[PDB]
């Protein structure tokens, strides 16, 4: 299962 | 003799041959996000077993993978600024996953690369980020301070990832834990004034294998070359190993092969 | 940072006339990921060709597998790799 949502770099 | 679940995500800015997102259990690919499809798709029969308990598996992974694709477009734009690059073709890569060892210890990693060089990675054990250079220190900042999100990642790497890995291993054990016997063939190359003895070893699974040319029974590395360990389309592997041998001396050399498919090692001569 | 492909060509089984086989061309250790890999039979691109998805190793370099079913006979098989690090296209011939 993929990881959830990401944050801006 | 551990097992792992591994995701590999690739984003390129000026086009080519054009986003890529692939999932593995022990170097068997089981899912991929076809940036054409915009769907996270099954790549093997056994992953559909996830549907009885989690009928939303494909939508959830699709929405997340789509989210990651859009985030990576943003990342590529921001890193151009961080490195002050007017703009060529650039690459952003993300790898993450977990390892479950046979002793029931575990590990995990979570890493990003820009243009093929390390950019930033999460240190799970200190809950801080390792920036590879001074531009990445911009990213180390926002992220070091996001205590809650950093814990989601530790939780994901240490628990969520391991739990799925353990589910997947049971789902796909019949093919993930199979063994296929190496097929060893020795050929001999030139008649005209030394000979190269080639040992072709193919059709083996899993990937781990010990192949050595011996000389009077001893491991021999002089004038010995070897190929890549390369995948066949049926998920089995192939490689070769060569030695330059002498006039009149062929019978001293045997190709020695050790593998899980061989209860005893084999020694093959020309 | 630019890295040239390491390439290898092979059949799934050692060839036999009339016995069906799979011809593979495999590239690894290259960067950036844009790469074109063409299976050739007697210099003509093969039909019915398949290619794996794009993955990479822990050193970030990319891998790509390209293959096609084929029936050998005593006809030549090769692989044409084009990449940013290769000024001319490079042909890898399969022997045996």
């Amino acid at each position: 299962h993929v990881y959830g949502p990401l944050k801006p770099i | 003799s551990s097992h792992s679940m591994r995701y590999f995500v690739t984003s390129v800015s000026e086009p080519g041959q054009p986003f890529s997102y692939v999932g593995y259990v022990d170097d068997q690919e089981f899912v991929s996000y076809n940036a054409s499809t915009r769907r996270y798709l099954p790549k093997v029969p056994w992953i559909s077993k996830v549907e009885k308990n989690d009928p939303d598996y494909w939508e959830r992974n699709t929405l997340y993978a789509q989210g990651h694709e859009r985030s990576f477009r943003d990342h590529l734009a921001t890193l151009a600024e961080y490195y002050n690059q007017s703009g060529g073709l650039h690459t952003f890569q993300w790898m993450y996953g977990c390892e479950l060892r046979n002793d029931w210890s575990k590990g995990g990693y979570y890493q990003y690369a820009y243009d093929g060089r390390d950019y930033i990675s999460l240190d799970k054990d200190t809950l801080t980020w390792m920036a590879a250079d001074v531009p990445a220190q911009n990213t180390k900042r926002k992220w070091d301070a996001d205590f809650r999100d950093n814990e989601y990642k530790k939780t994901y790497l240490e628990e969520t990832c391991i739990e799925w890995l353990q589910r997947y291993l049971n789902y796909g054990k019949e093919t993930l834990l199979r063994t296929e016997v190496p097929e060893v063939k020795v050929t001999r190359k030139e008649d005209y004034g030394m000979e190269t003895l080639i040992c072709r070893v193919g059709g083996f699974y899993p990937k781990d294998i010990d192949i050595d040319w011996t000389r009077d029974g001893e491991v021999w590395l002089q004038d010995v070359f070897h190929g890549l360990v390369s995948p066949n389309s049926d998920g089995t592997y192939y490689t070769w190993r060569s030695v330059k041998v002498d006039p009149k001396e062929r019978e001293r050399y045997k190709c020695h092969v050790e593998h899980d498919g061989l209860p005893n090692p084999v020694d093959v001569a020309w | 940072t630019q890295k040239a492909p390491s390439v290898q060509v092979y059949f799934r089984h050692p060839a036999e006339k009339g016995k069906e086989n799979t011809f593979h061309c495999y590239a690894e250790s290259f960067h950036p990921p844009k790469i074109n890999i063409t299976l050739l039979k007697n210099g003509i691109p093969m039909e019915n060709v398949q290619q794996s998805d794009l993955s990479f190793k822990k050193d970030w370099t990319f891998e790509r597998l390209v293959y096609a079913k084929v029936i050998p006979d005593g006809a030549e098989f090769a692989c044409k790799v084009e990449h940013i690090t290769l000024p001319q296209p490079m042909i890898y011939k399969l022997d045996q």
